[PDB]
């Protein structure tokens, strides 16, 4: 199977640098042009740079010329982006991206978010959104977790370690005035289950190495 | 640089409809090295068409591409509910390998009113000086909805934020969260917390409310 796995992103000070790595397998990497493409939050895709299969020719968007360098290690089936003198305009998800002539739909990596900010990493506070008479009709109650005041993106939320899947809605994070993010994750479940079944949201904020499990307790009269 | 302009910016069509996405180049694209990508919200783009008219691996027959020179199209011959995305064209004949600005395709469905739920602040959160009050609008269509917060009957401005999920891949609905943020102090100044929802699917607006401190 085709896999392209980026690493090396995250939070970085303005004026600082990051080294992005991308490990590729499942197709003949060393025979293709490769590229980096980025996407600033809420914006479109923007081509950043590309490189010939043997590394001997490469191109860059003018906004990064002289401070970003694309390179590859064909022996290690890997692609790199060395990024210097970073600015807020560089904040984006960075994707390694195969030349489209490869003709494979799954030819880009998962992406790594780069956040150019002077702020510290900060883990979320996780609060229950408790099921009550105000979130329950028919045989279904809504409950959730409020994942509040973290930085930077992203967080992941699961329910019951991934066993609970249907009826889940994890909302896009919103940036508060404070400069911290907040998000809710909710789920609708059977009302009958509420006495018997435990509902636990599993929150992971890798940037701060914060993991929280919060059990969400019902309200009854 | 070759500049790619996509049209329309936004497109809303039902399952079974034919969708057409246009990509115009400021100069001719040699070798028809013109690609199309599908991007779902918050996910990696997938390559759908390369060389103007070739389907990528795993791409179903309902997706096709055509064109040459300065005019290209991506067609979805028969829409399926899982086909909502932003679609981007890209030229890769000569660097910079620029992208168009994208067409956002929404899948249209019949009107669906939201179910409305309200969640007071947790005692945990209250310990720490802030109160978040959450209103959930679940499984509705179209996306446009108005949420108005009222505390002891006065409507709020500037202290709430909303977020919307991507469309459901089977039933094409949205959900929306609206969070009202008050200082724990200011929370205590008032009693009735209400979320009032206006939506095309509701015959009249719906209010969901609680009194500060109840079951
Ligand atoms: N300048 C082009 C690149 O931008 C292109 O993607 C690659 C494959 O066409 O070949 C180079 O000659
Ligand atoms: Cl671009």
């Amino acid at each position: 199977e085709v896999q392209l796995v980026e690493s090396g992103g995250g939070l970085v000070q303005p004026g600082g640098s990051l080294r992005l790595s991308c490990a590729v397998s499942g197709f003949p990497f060393s025979s293709y042009w490769m590229s980096w493409v980025r996407q600033a939050p809420g914006k479109g895709l923007e081509w950043v740079a590309n490189i010939k299969e043997d590394g001997s020719e490469k191109y860059y968007v003018d906004s990064v010329k002289g401070r970003f360098t694309i390179s590859r290690d064909n022996a290690k089936n890997s692609l790199y982006l060395q990024m210097n003198s970073l600015r807020a305009e560089d904040t984006a998800v960075y994707y390694c991206a195969t030349d489209p002539d490869v003709g494979l739909s799954d030819s880009w990596g998962q992406g790594t978010l780069v956040t150019v900010s002077s702020a510290s990493t900060k883990g979320p506070s996780v609060f229950p959104l408790a099921p009550s008479s105000k979130s329950t009709s028919g045989g279904t109650a809504a409950l959730g977790c409020l994942v509040k005041d973290y930085f930077p993106e992203p967080v992941t939320v699961s329910w019951n370690s991934g066993a609970l899947t249907s009826g889940v809605h994890t909302f896009p994070a919103v940036l508060q005035s404070s400069g911290l993010y907040s998000l809710s994750s909710v789920v609708t479940v059977p009302s009958s289950s509420l006495g018997t079944q435990t509902y636990i949201c599993n929150v992971n904020h890798k940037p701060s190495n914060t993991k929280v499990d919060k059990k969400v307790e019902p309200k009854s009269c | 640089e070759i500049v790619l302009t996509q049209s329309p910016g936004t497109l809303s069509l039902s399952p079974g409809d034919r969708a057409t996405h246009s990509c115009r180049a400021s100069q001719s694209v040699s070798r028809s090295y013109l690609a199309w990508y599908q991007q779902k919200p918050g996910q990696t783009p997938r390559l759908f068409i390369y060389g103007a008219s070739n389907r990528a691996t795993g791409i179903p027959d309902r997706f096709s591409g055509s064109g040459s020179g300065t005019y290209f199209t991506l067609t979805i011959s028969r829409l399926e509910p899982e086909d909502f995305a932003v679609y981007y064209c890209q030229q890769y004949d000569s660097a910079p390998d620029t992208f168009g600005q994208g067409t956002r395709l929404e899948i249209k469905r019949t009107v669906a009113a939201p179910s409305v739920f309200i969640f007071p602040p947790s005692d945990e959160q209250l310990k720490s000086g802030t109160a978040s009050v959450v209103c959930l609008l679940n499984n509705f269509y179209p996306r446009e909805a108005k949420v108005q917060w009222k505390v002891d009957n006065a409507l709020q401005s500037g202290n709430s934020q909303e977020s919307v999920t991507e469309q459901d891949s089977k039933d094409s609905t949205y959900s929306l969260s609206s969070t009202l943020t008050l200082s724990k102090a200011d929370y205590e100044k008032h009693k009735v917390y209400a979320c009032e929802v206006t939506h095309q699917g509701l015959s009249s607006p719906v209010t969901k409310s609680f009194n500060r401190g109840e079951c």
